[PDB]
Parts: C-alpha cells; structure tokens; sequence
C-alpha cells in the first residue's frame, strides 16, 4: 500500500552538456533506479541507464546545449507479494 | 496415514493463511526488516517452545494434534524462504547493515522465542 | 476471496512435501536434520528463480504468484523447526553443530536464492 | 524408526560403595541422560540424577557394600514431530 515511485525529481546542478539530478527515494526496498532521458522535441530517441538503489542522484552528460530534455525515473524494487517489480516513473523537463 | 495428512493441511493452511494476512498488511511498514515476516517467525518460535514443554509433560497427546500444531501450524506459519529473499534484496540494494541485522534478529529472536515459551511452561507446570 | 485459495492450495502442497521429506530423512543425521534442510534450500532456490523470472514478466496474474511464493515456498520452508533443532542442540551442549546448523541453513539458503536468481538472469 | 534408548550399559569400574557406569549414545539428539538406581530387592527408595547429553559415563557414589542394585539409564531426546520426549530404559543389575 506504499508508493514505489520516487518523489521530488529535480535538476540540482547543470552545465551546458550535463545535468545532475536528485530525487527522494520511495519508502520501499529499491535495488536500482532506472533513469531515462531524451529530447522533448519528438524522436531523439530516449536513452536509459541504471543507478544503484543506494544512490538518489545521477549525472546525465553528453547532451546538446540549449535543448529541451525529458527526464524520468522509476524504480526496480523489492516488495512482499510482487517480489522484484517496476514502479511508475516520475518525470521532469529541463532545457539545457 | 491420511488422517495424518489431513492434520498437516488444517494446521498448515491456518498457518500459511495467517502468515499471508500478517505479511500483506504489516511488511510494508518497515522495509529494512519487514515486521510481518519477523513476527510470524517469532510467534512460531514462541509456540513451538511451549510445545517442547507441553509435549514433554503430556506424552500421550494424540499424534494428530502434535502433527497439526508443529508441521502444520508452526511449519506453515513460519518461513525461511521469505526471510531469505528479503535478505537477498537488501544485499542487492547494497544495504548490508540491514541484511546482517535481519539475519541476526530472525535467528536470535527466534531462539529466544523458543527459549521463552519453553521455560515459561516448565515453570507453570513444575 | 480467491487468492486465499491460492495460499491454501500452494501452502498445503508445500506443507505436505515438507512433512514427507522431514519424517523420511531427518533421523539420518541428528546433528543437522537433512529433511528440513533440503526443503529450506529448495524453497530458497525456487524463490530465487521466481524472483528473477517474475521480474522479466510483469503481468503474470497475482494469483499464480501468490500460490508459488507465499503458498508453495511458505509451506515448504520452515523457521520454527529450524529454531527447535538448534535449541535442542544448544540444550544438549552440542554447540559446534548448533552454530554449524545456523551457518549452513542461512548461508545455504542465501546461496540457493542467489543461484536460482542468477541462473535465470544469466540465462536471459 | 531410530531407537532413542542407550545401548551397552555396564559397570566399568567398581569400588564396594560406588560404581562407574557407561553406555553408548542412542543416535538421536540426546539432550540429557537420566540415571536411576536402587537396591533390587524389596524397598530402596529409587534415586534419579541427570548427566549432560555429551556425557556417556556417570558415577554412583553412596552405595551399601555387598548389596544388589538395579541401574537404569534412559534419554530425554529431541526428535522431529515428537519434539522432547523420554525414552525407554536399558537396565543392569550389579552386586556391591
Ligand atoms: C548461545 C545462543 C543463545 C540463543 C538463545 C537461546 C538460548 C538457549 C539456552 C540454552 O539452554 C540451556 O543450555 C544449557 C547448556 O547446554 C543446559 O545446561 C545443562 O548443560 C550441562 C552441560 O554443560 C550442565 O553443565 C548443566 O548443569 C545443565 O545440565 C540447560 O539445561 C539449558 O536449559
Ligand atoms: C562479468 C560480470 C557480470 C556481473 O553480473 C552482474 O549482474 C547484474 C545483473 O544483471 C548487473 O546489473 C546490475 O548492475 C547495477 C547497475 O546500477 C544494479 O544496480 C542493477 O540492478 C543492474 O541490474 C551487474 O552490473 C553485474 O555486475
Ligand atoms: C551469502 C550470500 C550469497 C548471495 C549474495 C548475493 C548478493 C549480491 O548481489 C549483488 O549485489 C551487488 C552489491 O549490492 C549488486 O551490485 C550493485 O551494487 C551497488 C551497491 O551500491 C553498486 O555498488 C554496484 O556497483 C552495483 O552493480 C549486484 O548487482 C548484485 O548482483
Ligand atoms: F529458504
Ligand atoms: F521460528
Ligand atoms: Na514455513
């Protein structure tokens, strides 16, 4: 009955080609976070990497300056009576 | 041989059902050592401790009740495999401290529940 | 409700196999009753594999998850019989096999869980 | 169907007012052994004391010289399904 979706997804620091994001972990045993990012403006297409459940921050880099990005995060978590499953994503927009 | 089976199943089902009910409503409250799985292991710890004492004092208790309470209730109420994936996940999420703790609190907590229930009844009877 | 059946059905199947396996085999090695160990190892194996497999298959009906994990595995594995054997060993002053049975069960179960898991993930 | 009763109970060393008995452990988890003794003929009264499960010898130390004694040893053992229970005895007689 507890949400497995991270909260307060935010860009914390930014250079013209990189983003540092942080989130608040969900009250749930998280094994890893999936981070996706791609260009808001139609097909780019969307790229994906994971981050250990320990962490609640990630660096996205190798981006184009002055571009709209959509960033989303969901969790690979453990819970009773679902075992290992995936959460809904939380999502934000940031323009480089 | 089949009356025995029927014992394993009533005890078992009451045990498994009870675990299910306690796990699904209380485990989410404390991920790092989910209280539902702990409590049932402790509970069975306690109960089978009191049966160590009671059985000893009542040698002519019907096998049907012995089997139903032990293999049945306590077997199906308690659980190693769930304790085992909870710990496995804490290890995969790099939460070693709570993997370790969980392992200790289950083991010692359970031995103590068994010590408790046994020493409480070998004093209440003699 | 119906998912209560799944618990009962899987659980009583798990409980039954435990019964048979433990009676037939525990008396063969008193210092570490091999019946309740095999069920614990096997349950940890089964749950390890299910862990990996269910991940790669969101959407496989909660019912047949409920029956295999907190049913079959719950009725197959036991903590109370494990604790009672160790207690009896402690009370017999047999500390070595008491410590050993704790190590073998815990570590063994975790290794079985990891085997079941990685086998399925290192498969696809 | 393993036996929980000790075997080969016997007097290994005898003084005229004490005895050293030994047995072979039954091959179950013996939590403790119970030793009994008393004069064979009519009255006694019978006495019982325990030894740890990891001991298969014991000394009986207040005896009357010249007299027949009956000595039994049984176990309290752990087993699957029956938990804690008392075994049957094994018995010997021994004068002096
Ligand atoms: C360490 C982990 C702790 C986890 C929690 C569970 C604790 C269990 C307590 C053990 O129970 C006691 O064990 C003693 C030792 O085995 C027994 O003494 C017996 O031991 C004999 C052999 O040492 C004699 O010394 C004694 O007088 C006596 O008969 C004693 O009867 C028994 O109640
Ligand atoms: C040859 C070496 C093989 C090592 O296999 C392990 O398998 C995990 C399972 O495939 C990997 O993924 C894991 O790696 C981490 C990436 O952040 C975790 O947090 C994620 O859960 C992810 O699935 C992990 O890297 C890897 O070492
Ligand atoms: C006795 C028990 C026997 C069984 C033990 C199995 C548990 C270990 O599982 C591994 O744990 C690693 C560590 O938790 C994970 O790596 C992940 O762990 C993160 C922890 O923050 C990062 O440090 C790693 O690089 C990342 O790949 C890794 O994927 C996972 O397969
Ligand atoms: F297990
Ligand atoms: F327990
Ligand atoms: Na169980």
């Amino acid at each position: 009955s507890v949400s497995s979706v991270p909260t307060k997804l935010e860009v914390v620091a930014a250079t013209p080609t990189s983003l540092l994001i942080s989130w608040d972990a969900p009250a749930v045993t998280v094994v890893h976070y999936v981070i996706t990012y791609g260009e808001t403006g139609g097909n780019s297409p969307v790229q994906e990497f994971t981050v250990p459940g320990s962490k609640s921050t990630a660096t996205i880099s190798g981006l184009k300056p002055g571009v709209d990005y959509t960033i989303t995060v969901y969790t690979m978590y453990y819970s009773y009576s679902d075992l290992y499953s995936y959460s809904s994503p939380i999502s934000i927009n940031y323009r480089t | 041989m089949i009356k025995s089976l029927f014992a394993v199943i009533i005890g078992g089902s009451v045990g498994c059902t009870l675990r299910w009910l306690l796990s699904t409503k209380f485990n989410s409250l404390f991920p790092n050592l989910p209280p539902g799985t702990l409590v049932v292991n402790l509970l069975a710890g306690l109960i089978i401790g009191t049966m160590l004492a009671y059985f000893l004092r009542q040698p002519h208790l019907d096998p049907f009740w012995k089997l139903m309470i032990t293999t049945g209730l306590c077997g199906g109420l308690s659980t190693f495999s769930t304790f085992s994936v909870e710990v496995f996940a804490l290890l995969q999420a790099g939460n070693y401290i709570w993997a370790l703790t969980s392992v200790l609190v289950h083991v010692i907590g359970s031995l103590i529940m068994t010590a408790l229930g046994f020493f409480i009844i070998t004093i209440l009877f003699a």
